[PDB]
């Protein structure tokens, strides 16, 4: 009996990269475009409505105004293919494929989308001369939730303050107030898991 | 609305279990699918009811029959198996006038 399959059930996605996600159907001969439907849809959201052989771009819901398309040369083959372009953390969620072709059925689709904390801005802040205590800020966006570590030139680990707000990208800004001398390599980590990932940059100290 | 009822169901090894899907507005140019749970909360139609008649995926142990008042369906597990334990749950399907996939909550089949 009809069945639509899934290769993947669930589908982890660097955040602002591109996502095609499949739901597979049986097409023995060549495909009868009269009697084909693909609708794809996420929490009763119209994206995709390929009806009589041709996609309605009329039912469609606005937030997919430009980044969503159906890959037709695939369909001959039997793939309901859905490519978004430029995935954001809106876009994670389920998603549902329905098929009509001679018999219809739906399958569920889950999407995760991880941002990673690459873009790490950093500053170096005289805060007394004299004892020459000085602030050292890491800040980066991300998702999910990243804690940060300090260590040393000797990879001793040290005491900072981390602030973590949205931006829903989480703002991750940490703060280390410390003594220190000119050519002192300090290093900030971002760690965060879903998977796991360990970022890392490196502040030095300079002269005064 | 689809309901889906009872929400937990026990019941011996080799004896049926029965289900009901009840449905607020059916019409008879829509599919009613019986569908299964995976462990990732996949979907997986066991059977399938539509133009008047009930048939199976693969196990015809998978029966719906449509009641007398029609808005209700009985889905039968025949003849159950251990294996057969899990979350079930009904869908509607619509094509006309709209595009709709219909679900009603989870129902849990203990075969003991």
């Amino acid at each position: 009996m009809f069945t639509v399959t899934v290769p993947k059930d669930l589908y982890v996605v660097e955040y602002g990269s591109n996502m095609t996600i499949e739901c597979k159907f049986p097409v023995e001969k060549q495909l009868d475009l009269a009697a084909l439907i693909v609708y794809w849809e996420m929490e009763d959201k119209n994206i995709i409505q390929f009806v009589h052989g041709e996609e309605d771009l009329k039912v469609q819901h606005s937030s997919y105004r430009q980044r969503a398309r159906l890959l037709k040369d695939q369909l001959s083959l039997g793939n309901a293919a859905l490519q978004i372009t430029d995935v954001k953390l809106q876009d994670a969620g389920v998603y549902r494929c329905m098929i009509s072709y001679g018999g219809a059925d739906y399958k569920r689709i889950t999407v995760k989308v991880n941002a990673p904390y690459n873009k790490i801005n950093q500053r170096i802040l005289v805060v007394d001369p004299v004892t020459s205590e000085h602030e050292l800020t890491c800040q980066a966006e991300g998702y999910p939730k990243a804690e940060v570590i300090w260590t040393s030139s000797d990879h001793q680990v040290l005491s900072g303050k981390t602030t973590t707000t949205n931006s829903k990208l989480f703002n991750v800004t940490s703060t280390l107030r410390i003594n220190t001398t000119t050519n002192e390599i300090f290093y900030c980590t971002f760690r965060r898991l879903d998977p796991e990932e360990n970022h890392t940059a490196e502040l030095v100290i300079p002269e005064l | 609305s689809l309901t889906f009822y009872p929400a937990w169901l026990t019941v011996s090894e080799g004896a049926n279990a029965t289900f009901t899907c009840s449905l607020s507005n059916w019409s008879e140019d829509l599919m009613l699918n019986w569908n299964r749970l995976s462990p990732s909360n996949q979907t997986e139609k066991q059977a399938a009811f539509s133009n008047g008649l009930s048939q199976p995926v693969q196990d015809a142990r998978f029966q719906i029959i449509q009641l007398p008042n029609r808005h209700d369906f009985h889905m039968n597990i025949l003849d159950t198996r251990r294996n057969d334990s899990g979350i079930y749950l009904c869908g509607a399907i619509s094509l006309h006038p709209k595009l709709k996939i219909e679900e009603s909550p989870g129902a849990e089949l203990v075969v003991t």
